[PDB]
RNA sequence: UCUGGUGACUAUAGCAAGGAGGUCACACCUGUUCCCAUGCCGAACACAGAAGUUAAGCUCCUUAGCGUCGAUGGUAGUCGAACUUACGUUCCGCUAGAGUAGAACGUUGCCAGGC
RNA sequence: UGGGGCGGUCGCCUCCUAAAAGGUAACGGAGGCGCUCAAAGGUUCCCUCAGAAUGGUUGGAAAUCAUUCAUAGAGUGUAAA
RNA sequence: GAUUAUUGGAGGUAGAGCACUGUUUGGACGAGGGGCCGGUUACCGAAUUCAGACAAACUCCGAAUGCCAAUUAAUUUAACU
């Protein structure tokens, strides 16, 4: 957590439409369009991906 | 890089000597040391 | 600690049946990851290095740091100085909250057939992974990033070797 | 792969690199020190003969509370300073172990320094 | 003569009368030298100082004692009962 | 073969002629071999002629092992010129031996054949020698 | 394999040693389990006969004084040049 | 009679291996708000808790397996002497290295607990 | 100055010769010098080797990063010690 | 003062030795650039090994003898300014 060279991350609620895998983090300090409590009261801006929807193995 | 001669304020003589480097140290360096006129470590500067 | 209890259950389910650690005190945990970038050849690419810094500033919690070259190795312009590095130490809750993030953006843009990969290890429990920055910056899609780069990703585990890295990769990893 | 270890050996190595110019003459005896995790223990020692001069501890029941992690050692510094009032109540040789002039150390240090003894 | 060609490897130093100057048993002065050296073949021990050139001088007056130092090394002691 | 081909210095000292064999006094590679009875130098060339002779007598016969290399040079001035204004260039490379020190070994060929070949090698050689078997017992 | 020896004594000089080794004999020292560092000498000839009879190894009866000792070689100092022996070490197995 | 540092003994003191030990201390850790904290981590340091620990570390027990030292004897080498003319010979003493038997997997002083 | 001469050199430092104290010649053998560093100095407090593999976006092998061994071999302003 | 029994010590010769540096073998091992299709196979180079050898400017070792000094003891007769 290299203080001295540490910017701010934050455990953001990556609330996607594909299962809402809001257990991620980063500097994605975006507007909490979904001010939820079960996940972080932060950006759900992770809108659509295929990591939880269309895998090449289990699509 | 020359024979560097610092001039004290009022120790009155052309005493102290050292090395410098013009490339490393082109400007006038100054620092503390014993001028025995006064029994104390006092400042002198290049001149 | 999102994948924390996920791993804490898989150990007691799988490795307490295979490895059978005689005490909970001796349980196989991951330590950290080093996220050092690579060359980032800032002989005049000071700005490209600034950009690759700002990448990890936001991707990770800490930015890298520019290791000046210790040598003057020919076939490359470097010398005493020559900032040619980047280095980041992800240990704690950042490590986990970044882990769950990156494995959850990995397969979409990495375009991997296995799901992530099968292996690139060096035979210790350390991955020696090289990349092209596809899945990363899901915060900032590949629209304003200037240069492809791939870190030198190294697992750092209480486990013994890459064979056990696989067993723990069973948790939200696709080997 | 990488392993976690004990720090005390490093403490002791730094302590040895300290002890080179630093020894209990039996006039300014060496004030040897140890914190393990919970309680801090101390002993004034002659090193000209290698023999003790005192014995004190946090978990020594005389100076015993649940205060701070720190004021405990401060109390010990007062108590051992009183013990030194018997003899070796003078300026003596202090050992910072492989530790630093900070925290528990500095607290107990000034405790003993200002409870009589003028090292 | 006729053409005697030349050479170059004809250059060297003036030696420095190095090594010890006193021996195990004898008695000394305070400003006395015991060993001119380079580096530390032997380390000063008791009542000895290492000057500029690694020159060892017994601090005080007394007898000398060379001896080992560690498992495999050397030192010097000086004792003033005398 | 397995060597650092270079050297440290060129002009070195003329070694010790006297003495005894520090080793190399036993049969290891071959079965038969030759050791010596004198303690003199070798000029990189009697060896040459000798192994030539032994080979071309064997008709590309058995196997052969040399236990030697001139690690060492000598020098020489030109012809009988005045003295001491330097040190001359090298003229060849040598390797002194000792009585008892093995030189050559051979196998894959008859006893008497080897004996003959070695005898023949000796005649272009400057040293008294001796033919030897693989020591046993 | 029942060979005999004779006991060496102290300060066998260079002279008497060269004389004996030059004679048809050889010095030996035995040690190991069942024995001490005992210095004797032995006939080179019979030693070589039993060598050719037994091979490198053999638990040999050894006659010193009265006792027949089981022994084998520890090592030996042997001159290849002139192909004769100068010293023989022995180890007892008992 | 375990600990602590303190220890003086050279590692025959060890290396590695095998096994027991248990939060008297030991350390695993709880986190960083607190001093402090790191050209770049509560990593470390420091802070505050002891929650769970012998699993690690650690002590003890076993292997001399790795290492160590290491005989006896002997050799070369060498003083000296006398020889002769020798890439020397002989006599006298000093007697190495290497090898080799063999060994040991610790003695130990202080303190206050612990006993 | 192994006649003179031409050549070459002429002042210091380090090794070998130099013969287990030191010392010791050769138109004998090998290398450096005619400075530098106000930080490469002083003090205090931390850290601890390259190299090798170990191998991996680089990969010319190896740049950078990664784990274990590394005997200080690393490195230690300037020659060897 | 000198000599000798006795001590005690410094040191790295000779010898031995590869443990570094090297220099050298042989054979192996496997791989590499490469015989080719990026490779096979050989080839070398390098590493690794086995085993072996050499060293004034190599040393893990290490004599004899000499050197220095002791309350050194005995016998001599020096010794110094």
């Amino acid at each position: 957590m290299k203080q001295g060279i540490h910017p701010e991350y934050h455990q953001v609620i990556f609330l996607d439409t594909t299962t809402n895998f809001k257990f991620l983090s980063g500097s994605t300090k975006t507007s909490s369009e979904m001010m939820e409590w079960e996940d972080g009261k932060e950006y759900p801006v992770i809108r659509l991906d295929i990591s939880s929807d269309s895998h090449p193995f289990y699509t | 890089r020359v024979n560097v001669t610092l001039a004290c304020t009022e120790c009155g003589d052309r005493n102290y000597i050292t090395t410098k480097n013009k490339r490393n140290n082109p400007e006038r360096i100054e620092m503390k040391k014993y001028c025995p006129r006064l029994n104390k470590y006092t400042l002198h500067r290049e001149t | 600690n999102r994948l924390k209890e996920k791993f804490n259950t898989e150990v007691t389910e799988n490795l307490m049946k295979k490895f059978n650690y005689s005490s909970v005190m001796e349980v196989p945990k991951i330590d950290k990851i080093v996220v050092n970038m690579g060359v980032g050849d800032a002989v005049q690419n000071s700005k490209v290095l600034d950009n690759a810094v700002e990448e990890l500033e936001l991707i990770t919690g800490q930015k890298p740091l520019v290791t000046k070259a210790k040598k003057s190795i020919a076939t490359f312009r470097l010398r005493e100085g020559m900032p040619i590095g980047a280095k980041v130490t992800l240990r704690g809750e950042r490590m986990y909250e970044f882990l769950d993030k990156l494995i959850s953006v990995s397969l979409p843009r990495v375009r991997d057939f296995q799901g992530v990969s099968k292996k690139a290890f060096d035979g210790r429990g350390n991955y020696t992974l090289g990349v092209k920055e596809q899945l990363i910056f899901p915060e900032i899609d590949y629209d304003k990033v200037s240069k492809v780069r791939g870190m030198d990703i190294v697992i750092v585990t209480t486990a013994n070797t890459d064979e056990e890295a696989r067993e723990l990769l069973a948790n939200f990893g696709m080997p | 792969m990488i392993s976690k270890i004990d720090k005390n050996k490093v403490r002791l190595k730094r302590h040895a690199r300290v002890r080179t110019n630093l020894s209990g003459t039996a006039e300014k005896p060496r004030l040897n020190v140890y914190r393990s995790n919970k309680h801090i223990y101390a002993q004034i020692i002659d090193d000209n003969k290698g023999v003790t001069l005192a014995q004190a501890s946090s978990k020594d029941s005389d100076i015993a509370t649940t205060a701070t992690k720190v004021e405990l050692a401060t109390k010990v510094g007062e108590a051992i300073a009183k013990k030194a009032a018997d003899k070796g109540i003078k300026e003596i040789v202090f050992d910072r172990g492989g530790y630093l002039y900070h925290g528990r150390v500095k607290a107990l240090a000034e405790a003993a320094r200002e409870s009589g003894l003028e090292f | 003569k006729k053409g005697v060609s030349s050479t170059k490897n004809g250059r060297d130093s003036e030696s420095k009368r190095l090594g010890a100057k006193r021996a195990d048993g004898q008695f000394v002065t305070g400003g006395s030298i015991l060993y001119r050296q380079r580096g530390t073949k032997i380390y000063p021990g008791e009542n000895v100082g290492r000057g500029g050139d690694d020159t060892l001088f017994a601090k005080i007056d007394g007898v000398v004692k060379f001896e080992r130092k560690g498992r495999d090394k050397k030192q010097v002691s000086v004792y003033a009962v005398a | 073969m397995l060597l650092p081909k270079r050297v440290k210095y060129r002009r070195q000292h003329r070694p010790k002629t006297t003495g005894r064999s520090k080793g190399g006094n036993y049969v290891t590679f071959g079965e038969f071999g030759l050791q010596a009875t004198t303690t003199s130098w070798i000029t990189s060339r009697q060896i040459e002629s000798a192994r030539i002779a032994m080979t071309r007598y064997m008709k590309r016969g058995g196997k052969v092992w040399i236990k030697i290399f001139p690690h060492t040079p000598y020098t020489k001035k030109p012809l009988e010129v005045r003295m001491g204004a330097g040190k001359g260039a090298v003229e060849g490379w040598i390797a002194v031996v000792k009585p008892g020190r093995i030189l050559f070994e051979v196998a894959g060929v008859s006893e008497e054949v080897a004996r003959e070949a070695l005898r023949l090698a000796s005649h272009k050689l400057p040293v008294k020698t001796k033919f030897v078997k693989r020591e046993e017992l | 394999a029942s060979l005999k020896s004779i006991i060496r004594q102290g300060k066998q000089t260079r002279s008497d040693l060269k004389q004996l080794r030059k004679s048809g004999k050889v010095p030996a020292v035995v040690y190991g389990y069942g024995t001490k560092n005992v210095s004797v000498k032995v006939d080179e000839v019979e030693f070589i006969k039993v060598i050719r009879e037994v091979g490198r190894n053999g638990v040999i009866e050894l006659g010193v004084g009265s006792k027949t000792i089981k022994v084998m070689v520890a090592d030996y100092q042997f001159d290849p040049l002139k192909n004769q022996i100068t010293h023989i070490d022995f180890l007892a197995i008992n």
